[PDB]
């Protein structure tokens, strides 16, 4: 499959003991208590960081609780993801979760935190002459662009090129990561056994779209108006998805009948570039178009 | 390492009788999200405290309540001096969702209408709950202002979270200079001891003005019970008192006789009236090592004193804070209950 | 100048802003003694300059691009001139680097 397994994975991180569970040391001064085995996290009212606590564990996990007193902690891959492409330190966030936290920070939650926090969501994928390559703004970006078997492989060793970039972007890699970094150029045909194996080596690269590199494409005939309706949970989910600079591809659930597709037409108007829609049913296309 | 006022330099004077004209904000400003409901649904419950906390401490005075709403002033309690006409009517309030923008020009105007009638030695005063941060006049505000502070108008504001400049002002110019009645709030608890220091009467530092003796009478409980009968609200209530002139029943308050009109009182009144003329010298805090005094409390018997040399415990602080004229310890707990609730300090009571 | 550093012997330079203290001795060609500046001692903070680089897009802004629209600029700015005249009190004022800018941002702005 073209498509990583970890998308989906959330559910799970929700399990422990108390023999070999040890209490937590800062259990006796924790304003919050995250349970790692559970994954969750007790946020009482003895927290005084309680906003910036939920704010981080809602990037990382999905609170499933939000009591009164304390709140509670669930684990979702997609959460994790989201959290990853945050850009918070995740030393700093392990620091500041285990000193607010009164349990103690668990081993295999303490792991995945951290391939999360560069890992996560914080893949390299360098660009020579606007296109997409085989490099990363990181060091660990450059490595797996020269280790990886189509990015490096399928990659020219030409550092970059403005026509190669244009046309060709080892496909045209739009959905590539930042460019104008040490990298180089790439050829035009298989995308797909590139992003086959960033699924397969588990590689979440932060992805962008480089509509203007999209030398390839015409501008199509799109009016770029805005004047269609904005909600609050639509203009976030659009900051969010527009990313850097270019756009980029991304899931996100929205509510369907609440103007779901109103920032689908917002970013394909802002790519300007081949784009086309696809709702449930033809009836029910035309329904929404109506 | 205290926070404690140094000195009270105005312990002469204060207005006893008040006619404070409290006026609220509800305009469409107040619906934001700042305090935990929103600034309305708070404002409105200190509100409610305050009012019953006012009329406590004051029982002699009336009190009206105003509403700023799409840039109308509408009175929504005449000025009166029964605290649950007032209470209900913010209660009614309460329910009622603000709108348009607060026309500060307009409750000004309004309010000086509406304390005509309040006597000399009565005192007048208003207390603007300001939210927003504009206003919407369809006047002249300095003449008004100088309409004000011609008819002898004390002011005081408590701005929500900002400064406005002709607040300012307008605070500066009727309180005879004397600025220091624009404070603004910075938290909710702030915001409490903000009603409640508005509670107190107000000196500054009062001009030379005419003092006079009042006509007042003290009524008679009543005693038949069937014979049930009113004279102020026409109604069949099961006994009350006498006014001793015009004598008429009139159910109970120290409202004013409903007949021939002079101010009823029982005495109580007048005692909480004593309690805020002539209060207290601040109690001292005794020194940590220079103490050596005994080793309890003195009004109550609070096992709090020390805990002799104890590296950084006793380099803290020794709880002896004492009051001077008595010249005898006393806990925090009770130094803190004397100067809130009872005054009467209990050893400089005995001697 | 240089007429008047010829004429006149004890002359004063002042104002609450110059700055660097020596790019007016290169330009105007003319000697100097005591190029000091004075620093506002203060008991407290008195004011908050502040470099608003991105917006609520987290986007870099700027008047350089052009002397023109794109909309994500002036969506920016109008966010930040609207949300400072919630929260100011009475008086606010804004600098625009030019003339044609502020008819256009304007005009568009009332779009
Ligand atoms: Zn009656
Ligand atoms: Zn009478
Ligand atoms: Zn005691
Ligand atoms: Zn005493």
């Amino acid at each position: 499959p073209a498509d990583f397994v970890p998308d989906s994975v959330s559910g799970m991180f929700r399990s422990h003991d108390f023999s070999y569970l040890r209490l937590r040391p800062d259990h006796a001064s924790r304003p919050l208590w995250i349970s790692p085995s559970d994954g969750r996290i007790i946020l009482e009212s003895f927290s005084p960081l309680a906003e910036q606590a939920q704010d981080f564990l809602v990037t990382i996990a999905e609170p499933i609780s939000r009591p009164s007193h304390i709140h509670e902690y669930k684990i979702t891959a997609y959460s994790l993801y989201a959290a990853v492409s945050v850009g918070l330190e995740t030393d700093d966030i392990i620091s500041v979760l285990d000193r607010l936290s009164k349990v103690p920070v668990a081993e295999s939650i303490i792991n995945f935190i951290k391939g999360a926090t560069i890992s996560y969501g914080k893949v390299k994928l360098v660009i020579k002459h606007n296109r997409y390559f085989v490099e990363t703004t990181q060091a660990d970006i450059l490595q797996m662009l020269l280790n990886d078997s189509v990015i490096g492989p399928l990659r020219i060793d030409s550092d970059h090129q403005v026509q190669p970039p244009e046309d060709v972007l080892e496909r045209e890699e739009e959905d590539d990561d930042i460019d104008a970094v040490h990298s180089f150029e790439i050829a035009n045909e298989s995308v797909e056994v590139v992003k086959k194996r960033c699924q397969e080596i588990d590689y979440p690269v932060l992805e962008e779209y480089d509509f203007r590199n999209d030398h390839r494409n015409p501008d199509l005939d799109i009016d770029l108006k805005p004047s269609t309706q904005i909600r609050p949970y639509q203009e976030k989910s659009l900051s969010k998805m527009f990313g850097n600079g270019r756009a980029r591809s991304g899931i996100i659930v929205l509510p369907c009948g609440a103007g779901k597709t109103l920032v689908g037409i917002t970013a394909a108007c802002t790519i300007k570039k081949s784009v086309i829609v696809l709702c449930t049913s033809s009836v029910s296309v035309m329904q929404w178009r109506q | 390492k205290k926070r404690t006022a140094k000195k009270n330099i105005t312990p002469y004077q204060r207005g006893i009788i008040r006619s404070l004209i409290l006026t609220l904000d509800c305009s469409e400003a107040m619906l934001e999200k700042d305090l935990r409901p929103n600034r309305h649904a708070m404002i409105i419950q200190y509100a409610i405290d305050f009012v019953h906390e006012f009329f406590d401490q004051n029982p002699i005075s009336q009190m009206g309540i105003i509403i700023m709403r799409n840039g109308l002033a509408q009175l929504v309690s005449q000025v009166s001096g029964n605290p649950q006409d007032h209470i209900d009517a913010l209660k009614s309030i309460r329910k009622q969702e603000p709108k348009g923008n607060p026309s500060l020009q307009n409750a000004l105007e309004m309010a000086r209408g509406l304390l005509l009638p309040v006597p000399a030695h009565c005192t007048r005063e208003v207390l603007i709950v300001f939210g927003s941060l504009s206003t919407t006049d369809p006047g002249d505000i300095h003449q008004t202002i100088d309409s004000l502070v011609s008819e002898k108008i004390r002011v005081k504001v408590l701005g929500l979270s900002a400064q406005v400049a002709i607040c300012k002002e307008l605070c500066k110019a009727t309180n005879y200079g004397d600025e220091s009645f624009y404070k603004i709030l910075l938290d909710e608890t702030h915001l409490k001891e903000l009603f409640n220091e508005a509670v107190t009467p107000l000196p500054v530092n009062k001009i030379n003005k005419g003092f006079t003796l009042v006509k007042m009478g003290f009524p008679t409980r009543i005693f038949e019970d069937t014979p049930t009968f009113c004279s102020c609200h026409s109604k069949l209530v099961y006994g009350g008192y006498f006014c001793p002139n015009c004598h008429s029943k009139v159910c109970s308050l120290p409202t004013v006789c409903p007949c021939c009109d002079l101010m009823l009182i029982l005495s109580t009144h007048l005692a909480r009236s004593y309690h805020h003329l002539m209060p207290l010298k601040t109690f001292a805090e005794v020194p940590t090592t220079e103490k050596f005094r005994s080793e309890d409390c003195f009004s109550c018997q609070s096992r709090f004193p020390i805990l002799k040399n104890h590296k950084n415990g006793k380099l803290l602080t020794s709880s002896r804070y004492r009051c001077e004229d008595c010249k005898q310890e006393f806990c925090v707990d009770c130094d803190v209950f004397i100067h809130e609730i009872l005054h009467n300090c209990p050893g400089c009571e005995s001697k | 100048i240089k007429p008047v550093f010829e004429r006149f012997s004890s002359v004063i330079i002042t104002s609450g802003t110059i700055s660097p203290l020596d790019m007016y001795p290169r330009m105007l060609n003319f000697k100097t003694v005591l190029q000091k500046s004075y620093a506002m001692t203060l008991a407290k903070k008195s004011f908050l300059p502040m470099i608003i680089t991105k917006g609520s897009d987290q986007v870099a802004i700027s008047s350089r691009f052009e002397i023109r629209n794109d909309p994500s600029i002036v969506r920016n700015y109008g966010s930040m001139l609207v949300e400072f005249a919630k929260i100011t009190p009475d008086g606010m004022v804004v600098f625009f680097p030019s003339y044609l800018y502020m008819e256009s941002i304007v005009s568009m702005w009332q779009t």
